[PDB]
């Protein structure tokens, strides 16, 4: 096993939520992993909608909008490519995902149109991706609009590839918890207190991880932070545990371009 | 107004729910906040989201964009 | 010539912690001359300190133990290095900023280390080499 | 603005991770200057923060009315049935760095109206453009690019 | 030129921020003093020693701060009961540079006379002064925003022994002014210098419940500890007086309209929940209760006649301020210094 | 000890404006005053068929939120079925200095 | 439009300096609404029910 | 509208270099390393390698405006000491711990779904 490396330890986990314990690693480091996590990871969503029909009593944009942060399977994001680098005009086969959406209130009782009824239309090529996301019991999913009798949308949506640092509806991370230090005996937080301050703040969960202080000890002025205890929730698109490897590698890509933008220019300077 | 999809806070997804949360408070008549944490909604900014919306697609739904007088 | 400029052995009466939470201010007497007492701001937190203990108190000029840091960077301590400072217990850096007469046969030094502010009334004769502008203070308990 | 005569305007623009976060990841939606309630004394605005926050973790509608027996003590014993700090402070974190903040923050839910003046509406320039028939001078109106 | 006084300064959170970073408490690590020295532009690359060396590296932040402060600049100034070795850290010393003792608050980097401002603009010149605005403010907000700071309900409670002593004044007050009532109503009280007995017996009264405010108020202040935001703004000198502070705690007081008392708007009364002929305090316009407590109706109305006063004040003299304004300048336009010095 | 009428509640001596402020009394009066003025300034659904009516100007809220802390007099406004803002989660707070 | 259809003017010089009929008074207790008034030339003269 | 476009936080202009380094002209040894299109994320991470090194004298960075993605980041190293040479040595080593971090996650990851 790895002896000089950052540890780990997971104590749960389940389909959308892991909840560890990193420990021998700096603070920075986890921070930017936290941050890379939320920010900068790639996921599928719909980035474009045209629409033929629209007998609704709402908007465009505003059913634009909602479309726009439904949530679809993206496992294999690895094997598209951004459509500002496909060669192909406007969307490609290759540079994105094309859906339909199809709906008409026959009936006299009220219609829902949920995110069931989108259906895919293009080649996928052998590769899992594009599903829509579907977490309830029903099975409907996100439900999108309403309608009554004789009341059709008709719509086509084109969904591509990017992060969460240009919306918000491409992140894959919904909240993630990051706690350390619970006895505060590092003297990094200041307390607010009436009479007691001991007693008007709760205790957090972690305490019983970590031995109490005694009142006979002096300050500690040589410690620093070395355990973390963090929980990372996904919203549905990636696994999980997906969810935490690539941002690591993320954060490796990002390193190795740093390094291999100083080799280059080390080899400029030589000239 | 149709419910919003997402959490304007921590990202989540509380869309799909809205159906399945009215369905306990008049078939089970449970109280609202045991309701709100039957469904997963921990953290206070979900159970706003839920809690205080106004469903206004009931009302436009029962008119026309036609002939409304004054 | 030794780069220490004074030192001596004090005894502390009472500590004063005001409003403040890390730092407290003592005053103390010099049990070898009768004419030598000191008032001095700490940083407990870091080096506690009690009523009526005795503290070797010296004044010096530099830490390195043989003969331009003043204009020059601090430098992190390496691995290896020995200096003045490996022998006590708490070193403070400060600057001078009046030198009062009391009277004939006493004066007292004003230091200032970074705001904690200290006054020593001493003879004119221990404290005769006092006249620098920088100095080390350091405590051995 | 908010129900209390404090109002003001987007000063700048933050993305979820330069935004201080609480121990269970929850992130402000705003965040305005403490230095406004002093010489306003808007105590009823901290008081509709702790109930309101009060209110969305326990589920149910929380009175306000004038005149009434509710008070500042009984809001904060509810409070402290859920496992909050009474006087709803909390521990927050930086977001650059990921730190401790040494100070506390006071944190809650609130009511905000979007008013009817946009920066969209009053924005206007002029380099030259049309005259006036008498006097020769630009004409007055933003929608007729005047002076 | 109006006041020969500078008219910018440092203020609010910036103002909030110097204050808590100069205390005696506050020393700071290796890392934060790196990235605060690279952050003042005008650094010379030089790393203060700091003032701690053994048994770790710690600064304070009055060396930090210093940095940014240019070299070559003196200042001194004597508070309250402050000795050459200030046991309050009250007054200022700075020698060429350093912050040798003393806090630095309003009455140092605000628009004051003879503050840092004033003497470092009247020694250097517009422009160091010009770069020192910035300088203070980037170290200043880059400390703050790993600080933290906040303010909430927490800070305007008082501790249950003072309500009592509070609550005691108020009944004190009452009593005399209910014993210079009765005093009055069996035509024993005596007329003052020059001025009719109404007269009189209402001077008594007004004085006697403003004195009541005032003195709760200082009770409710002093109660306050240290770690109080509020009592931390109002030190600072960005926001807010004791006035606040007592009418938030304390007590509001006694409301008034065009300088007297809430006169009886109705024959004989003021209010139709009252009776005729009723001077007690309660019923002529006093608010002994707080804006924490709550108002009851009656005090509240008065609060708003009280309030509709002022709001009148500006909205009318707005205008004739301006029409007077402008009668001054037209008059006085065309007045020049010319070559002859006349 | 002789009276005659009762108040049938302290809280109609107010508008329709300054029903919606929630604790007015612990507010100071001008700031009571500066709410009702700005009160009619904040979008919201003016009516619930505003589909058809082509008024000179509408401005229309997506998702408008009844308020966790509401006065009892609401009730009669009907402020619960066409509300004018949302609930923002705020912090009070020093943060950057923006 | 609530707070529209419940107003009434008082025909007063909006400039008129008289100060006493913009002035709350103790006889609006319960038929006017003292915190609701316009701000600028028209305080205190236009009022709520 | 003045809204500038969000993909210009990650995609550099033509003519743009990722990089650029220019000697300090107050401290010998001294280097400003200017990088584009990042944030906090990695000029915290690599000022707190670079504190790790008993060789580097100096190492801080800042972010001067929050609209625009680049930051500066200043080295200074003891004599004979290339600062070039301190800023690989740091990838180096975070790459080195990343790849450690994973392989421990994988490892335990494993673990629990063979225990769940």
């Amino acid at each position: 096993m790895s002896e000089e490396g950052p540890q780990v330890k997971i104590r749960e986990a389940s389909k959308d939520n892991v909840d560890f314990i990193l420990s021998n690693v700096d603070l920075a480091m986890a921070n930017s992993l936290r941050r890379v996590m939320i920010a900068e990871i790639p996921t599928l969503a719909i980035d474009s909608v045209e629409v033929e029909t629209n007998t609704t009593v709402l908007a465009d944009e505003f059913i634009a909008h909602r479309l726009g942060l439904i949530p679809l399977q993206s496992m294999d994001i690895e094997q598209l490519e951004y459509s500002r680098d496909c060669f192909c005009e406007d969307h490609c086969d290759k540079c994105s995902v094309v859906l339909t959406l199809q709906a008409f209130g026959e009936s006299e009782s009220t219609t829902n149109v949920y995110s069931k009824d989108l259906v895919i239309v293009s080649n996928l090529m052998g590769r899992n991706i594009g599903h829509p996301i579907i977490q309830d019991k029903e099975g409907n999913g996100v439900l999108i609009c309403k309608l009554r009798k004789g009341q059709e949308l008709k719509l086509t949506c084109v969904a591509k590839k990017g992060i969460a640092k240009e919306h918000a509806k491409w992140g894959p991370a919904a909240a993630i918890e990051f706690e350390y230090d619970p006895w505060n005996k590092l003297k990094h937080t200041d307390y607010w207190y009436e009479q007691d301050s001991a007693k008007e703040w709760p205790q957090s969960k972690n305490c019983e991880y970590e031995d109490p202080p005694n009142e006979g000890d002096p300050f500690d002025y040589k410690a620093q932070a070395d355990t973390f205890y963090m929980n990372v929730e996904s919203v549905g698109s990636i696994p999980v545990d997906q969810v935490v490897v690539r941002g690591i590698d993320t954060l490796q890509k990002k390193v190795a371009s740093i390094l291999l933008a100083l080799t280059q220019m080390d080899q400029d300077k030589v000239n | 107004m149709i419910v919003p999809v997402r959490c304007f806070s921590c990202g989540k997804v509380v869309g799909d729910k809205w159906e399945s949360y009215l369905n306990l408070l008049q078939e089970d008549e449970l109280d609202e906040g045991t309701a709100l944490s039957r469904l997963g909604l921990k953290r206070y900014c979900c159970r706003r989201m839920i809690l205080t919306h106004v469903d206004l697609i009931e009302k436009f739904l029962r008119y026309n964009p036609l002939e409304k007088r004054d | 010539m030794s780069n220490t400029l004074f030192d001596d052995i004090f005894q502390v009466s009472e500590v004063d912690p005001g409003r403040y939470n890390k730092v407290c201010r003592i005053e103390a007497a010099s049990t070898t001359q009768d004419q030598c007492k000191l008032t001095l701001d700490i940083n407990v937190e870091l080096f506690p300190v009690a009523a009526q203990d005795s503290l070797t108190v010296t004044i010096a000029s530099s830490l390195n133990l043989e003969d331009s840091s003043a204009t020059r960077s601090w430098r992190p301590p390496q691995a290896g290095d020995r200096s003045l400072a490996d022998d006590y217990d708490y070193v403070m850096y400060g600057t001078a900023y009046k030198f009062e007469e009391v009277s004939k046969d006493l004066i007292a030094v004003y230091y200032s280390f970074g705001g904690l502010l200290m006054r020593l009334e001493g003879n004119y004769r221990n404290l005769n080499n006092l006249k620098q502008e920088n100095a080390y203070l350091l405590i051995r308990r | 603005a908010s129900r209390h005569g404090q109002k003001g305007t987007i000063g700048i623009t933050y993305r979820r991770e330069d935004m201080p976060f609480t121990a269970e990841g929850i992130v402000p939606d705003l965040i305005i200057n403490p230095h406004a309630i002093p010489s306003r004394m808007t105590v009823a605005h901290l008081i509709e923060c702790l109930l309101s926050k009060v209110a969305a973790l326990s589920g149910n509608e929380g009175d306000a009315s004038p005149f009434t027996d509710i008070t500042v003590e009984g809001i904060s014993k509810l409070l402290r049935e859920h496992g909050y700090q009474s006087r709803g402070f909390e521990v927050m974190y930086n977001g650059h760095t990921g730190k401790k903040l040494m100070a506390q923050i006071f944190f809650g839910p609130t009511y905000y109206q979007r008013l009817r003046h946009m920066v969209d509406d009053k924005i206007h320039a002029r380099a030259r453009g049309p005259m006036q028939v008498l006097t020769r001078q630009p004409v007055e109106g933003r929608s007729r690019d005047g002076g | 030129p109006q006041s020969n006084k500078p008219c910018m300064g440092i203020v609010q959170d910036t103002l909030c921020g110097i204050r808590k970073l100069t205390l005696r408490d506050t020393f700071i690590e290796l890392d934060q003093v790196l990235n605060m020295l690279y952050w003042v532009p005008d650094w010379d690359g030089v790393i203060p020693t700091p003032a701690i060396i053994k048994p770790k590296p710690l600064w304070s932040g009055k060396q930090i701060l210093s940095v940014a402060i240019p070299n070559g600049i003196h200042l001194q100034r004597f508070d309250e009961g402050t000795t050459l070795l200030s046991p309050k850290d009250n007054g200022m010393l700075i020698i060429d540079g350093q912050i040798i003792f003393g806090v630095v608050e309003k009455k140092t980097v605000g628009s004051s006379n003879g503050g840092l401002i004033h003497v470092v603009t009247r020694e250097k010149g517009p422009q160091v002064c010009a770069k020192l605005f910035g300088n203070i403010q980037k170290v200043v907000n880059f400390w703050l925003l790993h600080n933290g700071f906040s303010t909430g309900i927490g800070d305007t409670i008082a501790d249950g022994p003072t309500m009592r002593e509070i609550t005691e004044t108020i009944a004190e007050a009452k009593k005399k002014v209910l014993d210079v009532t009765k005093e009055a109503q069996a035509n024993l009280l005596t007329a003052k210098h020059g001025m009719t007995l109404r007269e009189s017996f209402e001077d008594n009264v007004v004085r006697f419940l403003n004195e009541a405010r005032d003195k709760a108020g200082r009770l409710a202040e002093v109660n306050l500890k240290d770690l109080n935001n509020v009592k931390q703004m109002v030190m600072a000198g960005s926001k807010g007086s004791f006035i606040n502070i007592a009418q938030m705690s304390a007590c509001v007081g006694q409301q008034s309209v065009e300088g007297k008392r809430i006169a009886f708007g109705f024959v004989d009364r003021t209010l139709p929940h009252f009776s005729k002929d009723d001077y007690s305090p309660e019923s002529k316009g006093f608010v002994e209760n707080s804006y924490l407590r709550g108002l009851t109706p009656q005090e509240f109305f008065f609060h708003a006649m009280g309030g509709r006063e002022g709001l009148i004040d500006t909205a009318v003299k707005t205008a004739e301020t301006g029409y007077i304004q402008r009668r001054l300048v037209k008059a006085l336009e065309d007045i020049m210094v010319h070559y002859d010095n006349t | 000890t002789t009276f005659t009428h009762c108040e049938i509640h302290p809280s109609m001596i107010l508008g329709v404006a300054a029903s919606i402020i929630p604790f007015p009394d612990h507010n100071q009066s001008p700031r009571n005053t500066y709410q009702s003025a700005m009160g009619k300034q904040a979008m919201g659904v003016f009516l619930t068929n505003y589909n058809v009516r082509m008024d000179t100007m509408a401005n229309i809220l997506y998702y408008p939120q009844k308020p966790l802390g509401t006065t009892r007099a609401m009730e009669y406004l009907k402020f619960r079925e066409l509300p004018a803002g949302q609930n923002a989660i705020v912090a009070i707070a020093c943060y950057s200095g923006y | 439009t609530l707070s529209h259809l419940r107003r009434t003017n008082t025909p007063i010089g909006r400039d008129g300096k008289l100060a006493k009929p913009r002035q709350l008074h103790n006889t609006h207790w319960g038929l006017v609404c003292p915190a609701e008034t316009p701000e600028g030339q028209a305080c205190g003269l236009v009022k709520n029910l | 509208m003045n809204a500038p476009d969000r993909f210009e936080l990650f995609l550099l202009g033509e003519g743009e270099s990722k990089l650029k380094i220019d000697p300090d002209t107050k401290a010998p040894n001294a280097v400003v390393i200017t990088f584009e299109k990042e944030d906090h994320t990695l000029g915290n991470l690599i000022r707190a390698e670079l504190l790790n090194d008993r060789k580097v004298l100096f190492a801080a960075y800042k972010v001067e405006h929050p609209f625009f993605a680049r930051f500066k980041l200043r080295i200074q190293t003891t004599e004979g000491y290339d600062p070039k040479d301190a800023l690989k040595n740091a990838c180096n080593s975070i790459i080195n711990k990343l790849g450690a971090l994973k392989t421990n996650f994988e490892t335990e990851w494993n673990l629990q779904t063979l225990a769940a």
